[PDB]
C-alpha cells in the first residue's frame, strides 16, 4: 500500500501545485496589471513590487511547463532546469533584496535621501547567476545527473547556501522591525494585536523557510507546500488589495468608468 | 514643412532641456522636508544633510482659514505657544485637528489658571510649575484622545537647541507614515 | 451715542430701501421665462491630452489670448509655461518663494506674473531679445498674502489680496495707483470686463461686489451667499457673472439686475466650490467642486448639463479659451489635462 | 446676506443671572455650528462656547463651566444663552458667532478684527 | 471704532442712489446673448476633429 500513498501523497499533491501557482498567476496577473497601469500608485517601493511580481510570473510559469512537461532530450532538460534555477534564485535573493530595501528605508536610511536603486538592481539581477553557472557548468563537469540532478544530499551549497543564508539575514531584518515596530506602539497613547495582524502579515518576504524549518512529516510537508504554492497569491491579496492606496484608486476610477459609462448609456 | 520642421526643432531641444532641468532639480526637491511653524520668513537649513525649507505666518492676518489649506504638502505644523492665550491655543490646535484637509498632517508643540478649575483637580502623576506644564500637556492630549483620528499624533515638548529635537521628532513622523505606507500601522 | 445709533438705523431704513427696491425688481425668476427652451443634453468632453512634469500640486493657469499658450503654477517653486498643441514646455521659471497661489499671463503675450503667500506680486518677462527670462519688477503693497492677479495690459496690472484690499499696480513705478477698499475679508478672487474697465471680486464675507476702475468705490455689493466666495468668473457679454461659493452653490447675479438670478446646487453635493468659469458663448457653468470632479452647468436651465471627472485630486483653477476651443482644469495631483 | 441680530442682556447684579438670545438671519440655520465670544473689557476677543449642528455636543471655557448653558431652536432658528450665579467680573460684550463653514467640526473664529459672521454684542454689564 | 461705522453710510447710501431694471428686462437679454452665439460656442456643439485642433 505504499505506493498507494505515495500515489494519494503525489498526485494530490501535483494538482495542489498546478491550482497553486495556476491560481496565484491569476490573481497576481491582475495585481501586475493594475500597479502597471496606475501610474499614481507607482511609486519607489512599486518598482520594487513589480520586479517582485514579475520573478513570481517567470518562476511560477518556468515551474509549471516544468511539472507539465516532466526524459526526452538531456540539452532540453538541462537547460531548461538552469533556467528554472537561475529564476527561483534570483525570486528568493529579490524576495531578500525586498527585505534590505523596507529594513534600510523604514530604520537605517529613514531620510529617503536617494532611490539607490542601481545597486539593488545588481544584487537582484546579476548576483543570483553566479551561483547557478557555477552549480550548472561546474557540476555540469562533475556530471551527477544532467536532467535532474535529483538526489545530492550534500554540494549543493554552491546554489542553496546563499539562498537559506540570505533568508536567515531576512530573518533577523525581520526581528529587527517587530523590535522598531513594538516600541513605536508601545508610546502611542503593547499590542498583540497588533503585532499578531503584522507577524502574520509580513512574513511573505520569506520568513517562513526559517522559522518553521512519519505522520508528522505528511501533514508537515502538506502545511509547506500549500504555503511556498500559494505564496504569489498570498503576497497579490494582502500587498495588492489590502493597500489603502490601490483599493481607493480602483473605486476611485471603477466609479469614475461608472460614471463616464452612465454618460455613455445616455 | 520647412517652418514646421524648424519649430519642432526648436521644441525638440527646448522641451529636452528643460525636461532635464526639471529631472536635475526633482531629486532636489525631494530632498527637503518642509515644516510650518506659527506662533525673508522662509528659511531652509541643514540637519544632517537634511534639507528643511521652513515658512513663518508672521506677515500674515488673525484670518487663518485660507492660507492654511495651501500646507497639505507641509510635513509637521509646529506650534510655538505660552500662556488667554492658553485657551485659544487649544481652540487652534482643536481647528487644525479636526479640519477636512489636515487630518494626515501631525503637531508638534511647545511651551516657550485662574481659568481652569480644573487646574486644582488634578494629580501629578517649582512642583507649583510641574503640574501646571503637565495639566497643560494632559489638556492638550485630551482633544487628540477625544477625537481619536489615528493617523497623525500631537508631538509635546518643552524647554529649559531645539532644532535636533524637532529633527528627531520629524524622523518619528517619517518613520510612522512610511511604516504605516506598508499597512502595518 | 445717539446720533451715531440713529444714524445707523437711518441707514438701516433705506438699505431696508435698498431690499425694498430688489423686491421691486424681483417681479418674474430666470428659470420661468427660460423653462421653455431645449437644453444641450449629455455633452461628453473627453481628455485630448495630459501635460505631465509637474513635482507637486498645481496651484494656478492662466490661458494666453492667442488661445495656444498656457502658463501653470505649482507647489514646488517653478511655474512652467506649456504648449498645448505640442505638449512641449516652452519656459521654466524658478521662483523666488516656493509657495504661488497664482499666475496670469499677458494679453500682449509677452509677461507672465506670479503671486504668492511672500505677500510679493512679480512680474517676469519673456521679450528678452538677448536671452533668458527675467524679473522686470516685483510689487510690495500688502501686509497680506496675494490671491489672484490680472493683467490689464503691459503696463498696469490689478491684484487681489488677502489683505483687504484689490488694488491697481503700475509696472514702471511700482506703486499703488489705486486701493480699493470696502470689504472685510480675504479678497479671494475677481475678474475683469471683457471691454476691460471694471472689475468684480469676491471675498470672505459671502459678498462679491463690483469695482470700477478709475474711480475706486464699491459700485454695488452682491450678497446672497452663505459663507466665504472662493472663485468667481465674468459672463462674456458684459452683464453678469458667476460666483462660486462654499455652501456648494453657484449664482450668477446681474450688474443691472442687482440680484440673483438661480441657485446651482444639490443636496448630494456638501463640498466646497473652487473655480468656476464659463465658455465663449456663455451657455455653460463650468464648476470645479471638492469632489474631484467639475459639473457642467446649463446657464439657463440649472441642471447638470455634464459630469466631468478626469481629475485624481482636487482642482484649482480651471480655464475656457477665448475663442472657446478648450477647456484645461489644474488641479492638486501634478496633472492638468486638458478637455474639449 | 447673513445677519446675526442678538437680544437680550442689560444690566445683572453680581449674582443674578440673566438670558441672551440670538437671533439667526439669513442663511440655513439648520447645517452650521454656532458659538459665543466674549470681549472682556479693553481686552481680546475670548471664546466661550459652541454646539453641534444637532445641538447634541457642547464645549465651554473652563471659567464658564458649569454655570452657562446654550441651547439651539432651529425652528425657532435661534440660539439660547443662560447664566446661573453669574460673576461681577463677567462684565463683557458677548458676540453670537457662527462658524464659516457647512457640516464641520472646527471654527476660525475668535479673530477680533473683521470676522464677518457675527453680531454686535449685548453689553452684558454686572452691577456694583 | 464707533467712528469709522459711520463712513459705512455713504458708501451704502452710493449703493442707494443706483439705476435697476427689472430681471425681465435682464434675463431676456441673457437669453438672447447665449443664443446669439451658440452657433459660434465650440463646447456644447462640437467640431469636426479635421480642423478641431485639439483632435
Amino acid at each position: 500500500a505504499f505506493t498507494p500513498e505515495k500515489l494519494k501523497n503525489a498526485y494530490v499533491l501535483y494538482y495542489l501545485a498546478i491550482v497553486g501557482h495556476s491560481l496565484s498567476i491569476f490573481t497576481l496577473v491582475i495585481s501586475l496589471g493594475i500597479f502597471v497601469f496606475f501610474r499614481s500608485l507607482g511609486c519607489q517601493r512599486v518598482t520594487l513590487h513589480k520586479n517582485m511580481f514579475l520573478t513570481y510570473i517567470l518562476n511560477s510559469m518556468i515551474i509549471i511547463i516544468h511539472l507539465v512537461e516532466v526524459r526526452r532530450d538531456p540539452v532540453s532538460c538541462k537547460i531548461l532546469h538552469f533556467f528554472h534555477q537561475y529564476m527561483m534564485a534570483c525570486n528568493y535573493f529579490w524576495m531578500l533584496c525586498e527585505g534590505i530595501y523596507l529594513h534600510t528605508l523604514i530604520v537605517v536610511a529613514v531620510f529617503t535621501e536617494k532611490q539607490r536603486l542601481r545597486w539593488y538592481y545588481l544584487l537582484g539581477w546579476g548576483f543570483p547567476l553566479v551561483p547557478t553557472t557555477i552549480h550548472a557548468i561546474t557540476r555540469a563537469v562533475y556530471f551527477n545527473d544532467n536532467c535532474w540532478l535529483s538526489v545530492e544530499t550534500h554540494l549543493l551549497y554552491i546554489i542553496h547556501g546563499p539562498v537559506m543564508a540570505a533568508l536567515v539575514v531576512n530573518f533577523f531584518f525581520l526581528l529587527n522591525i517587530v523590535r522598531v515596530l513594538v516600541t513605536k506602539m508601545r508610546e502611542t497613547h503593547m499590542y498583540l494585536k497588533a503585532v499578531k495582524a503584522t507577524m502574520i502579515l509580513v512574513p511573505l518576504l520569506g520568513i517562513q523557510f526559517v522559522v518553521f524549518p512519519k505522520m508528522l512529516g505528511k501533514i508537515y510537508d502538506y502545511v509547506m507546500h500549500s504555503l511556498i504554492h500559494f505564496q504569489g497569491f498570498f503576497v497579490a491579496t494582502i500587498y495588492c488589495f489590502c493597500n489603502n492606496e490601490v483599493q481607493t484608486t480602483v473605486k476611485r476610477q471603477w466609479a469614475q468608468f461608472k460614471i463616464q459609462w452612465n454618460q455613455r448609456w445616455g | 514643412t520647412e517652418d514646421q520642421r524648424n519649430e519642432e526643432k526648436a521644441q525638440r531641444e527646448a522641451n529636452k532641456k528643460i525636461e532635464k532641468q526639471l529631472q536635475k532639480d526633482k531629486q532636489v526637491y525631494r530632498a527637503t522636508h518642509r515644516l510650518l511653524l506659527l506662533g525673508i520668513f522662509e528659511t531652509k537649513f541643514q540637519v544632517d544633510k537634511v534639507n528643511f525649507h521652513m515658512f513663518d505666518v508672521g506677515g500674515q492676518r488673525d484670518e487663518r482659514r485660507k492660507w492654511i489649506q495651501c500646507f497639505n504638502d507641509v510635513t509637521a505644523i509646529i506650534f510655538v505657544v505660552a500662556s488667554n492665550r492658553l485657551q485659544e491655543a487649544l481652540n487652534l490646535f482643536k481647528s487644525i485637528w479636526n479640519n477636512r484637509w489636515l487630518r494626515t498632517i501631525s503637531v508638534i508643540l511647545f511651551l516657550n489658571e485662574d481659568y481652569f478649575p480644573e487646574f486644582a483637580r488634578y494629580t501629578t502623576p517649582d512642583p507649583r510649575v510641574t503640574r501646571a506644564k503637565y495639566f497643560i500637556r494632559d489638556e492638550f492630549l485630551r482633544i487628540s484622545t477625544a477625537s481619536g483620528d489615528g493617523r497623525h499624533y500631537c508631538y509635546p515638548h518643552f524647554t529649559c537647541e531645539n532644532i535636533r529635537r524637532v529633527f528627531n521628532d520629524c524622523r518619528d513622523i517619517i518613520q510612522r507614515m512610511h511604516l504605516r505606507q506598508y499597512e502595518l500601522l | 451715542q445717539s446720533e451715531l445709533d440713529q444714524l445707523r438705523q437711518e441707514a438701516e431704513q433705506l438699505k431696508n430701501q435698498i431690499r425694498d427696491a430688489r423686491k421691486a425688481c424681483a417681479d418674474a425668476t430666470l428659470s420661468q421665462i427660460t423653462n421653455n427652451i431645449d437644453p444641450v443634453g449629455r455633452i461628453q468632453m473627453r481628455t485630448r491630452r495630459t501635460l505631465r512634469g509637474h513635482l507637486a500640486k498645481i496651484y494656478a493657469m492662466h490661458w494666453g489670448t492667442d488661445s495656444r499658450l498656457l502658463v501653470s503654477a505649482s507647489q514646488d517653486g517653478k511655474l512652467i509655461i506649456w504648449d498645448s498643441y505640442t505638449t512641449n514646455k516652452v519656459h521654466a521659471i524658478p521662483l523666488r518663494s516656493s509657495w504661488v497661489m497664482t499666475c496670469a499671463y499677458a494679453p500682449s503675450g509677452n509677461y507672465v506674473a506670479c503671486g504668492g503667500l511672500d505677500n510679493i506680486c512679480s512680474i517676469y518677462n519673456l521679450k528678452t531679445r538677448e536671452g533668458n527670462v527675467r524679473v522686470s519688477r516685483e510689487l510690495a503693497g500688502h501686509t497680506g498674502y496675494l490671491s489672484c492677479c490680472r493683467f490689464l495690459d503691459d503696463n498696469q496690472i490689478v491684484t487681489s489680496s488677502g489683505d483687504t484690499t484689490c488694488a491697481l499696480w503700475d509696472i514702471e513705478t511700482g506703486q499703488q495707483t489705486t486701493t480699493f477698499t470696502g470689504h472685510t475679508g480675504d479678497v479671494m478672487s475677481l475678474s475683469l470686463a471683457p471691454d476691460t474697465r471694471l472689475f468684480v471680486s469676491g471675498a470672505c464675507d459671502a459678498s462679491a461686489k463690483l469695482w470700477d476702475v478709475r474711480e475706486g468705490m464699491c459700485r454695488q455689493t452682491f450678497t446672497g451667499h452663505e459663507s466665504d466666495i472662493n472663485a468667481i468668473c465674468f459672463f462674456p457679454n458684459g452683464n453678469a457673472f458667476a460666483t462660486g461659493s462654499d455652501d456648494a452653490t453657484c449664482r450668477l447675479f446681474d450688474l443691472r439686475a442687482d440680484q440673483e438670478l438661480m441657485t446651482y446646487s444639490h443636496d448630494n453635493i456638501i463640498c466646497g466650490i473652487t473655480s468656476v468659469s464659463f465658455s465663449k458663448s456663455g451657455r455653460l457653468l463650468l464648476a470645479g467642486y471638492d469632489d474631484f470632479n467639475c459639473n457642467v452647468w446649463d446657464a439657463l436651465k440649472a441642471d447638470r448639463a455634464g459630469v466631468l471627472a478626469g481629475h485624481d485630486n482636487r482642482v484649482s483653477c480651471l480655464g475656457v479659451t477665448d475663442d472657446g476651443m478648450a477647456v484645461a482644469t489644474g488641479s492638486w495631483d501634478s496633472f492638468l489635462k486638458i478637455w474639449n | 446676506q447673513v445677519q446675526l441680530q442678538e437680544s437680550g442682556g442689560g444690566l445683572v447684579q453680581p449674582g443674578g443671572s440673566l438670558r441672551l438670545s440670538c437671533a439667526a438671519s439669513g442663511f440655513t440655520f439648520s447645517n452650521y455650528k454656532m458659538n459665543w465670544v466674549r470681549q472682556a473689557p479693553g481686552k481680546g476677543l475670548e471664546w466661550v462656547s459652541d454646539i453641534s449642528q444637532s445641538g447634541a455636543s457642547i464645549s465651554y471655557t473652563g471659567s464658564v463651566k458649569g454655570r452657562f448653558t446654550i441651547s439651539r431652536d432651529n425652528a425657532k432658528n435661534t440660539l439660547y444663552l443662560q447664566m446661573n450665579s453669574l460673576k461681577p467680573e463677567d462684565t463683557a460684550v458677548y458676540y453670537c458667532a457662527r462658524c464659516p463653514a457647512p457640516f464641520t467640526r472646527d471654527c476660525f473664529d475668535v479673530t477680533s478684527t473683521t470676522y464677518a459672521y457675527r453680531g454686535q454684542g449685548t453689553q452684558v454689564t454686572v452691577s456694583s | 471704532s464707533i467712528a469709522q461705522a459711520r463712513k459705512l453710510v455713504e458708501q451704502l447710501k452710493m449703493e442707494a442712489n443706483i439705476d435697476r431694471i427689472k430681471v425681465s428686462k435682464a434675463a431676456a437679454d441673457l437669453m438672447a446673448y447665449c443664443e446669439a452665439h451658440a452657433k459660434e460656442d465650440p463646447l456644447l456643439t462640437p467640431v469636426p476633429a479635421s480642423e478641431n485642433p485639439f483632435r
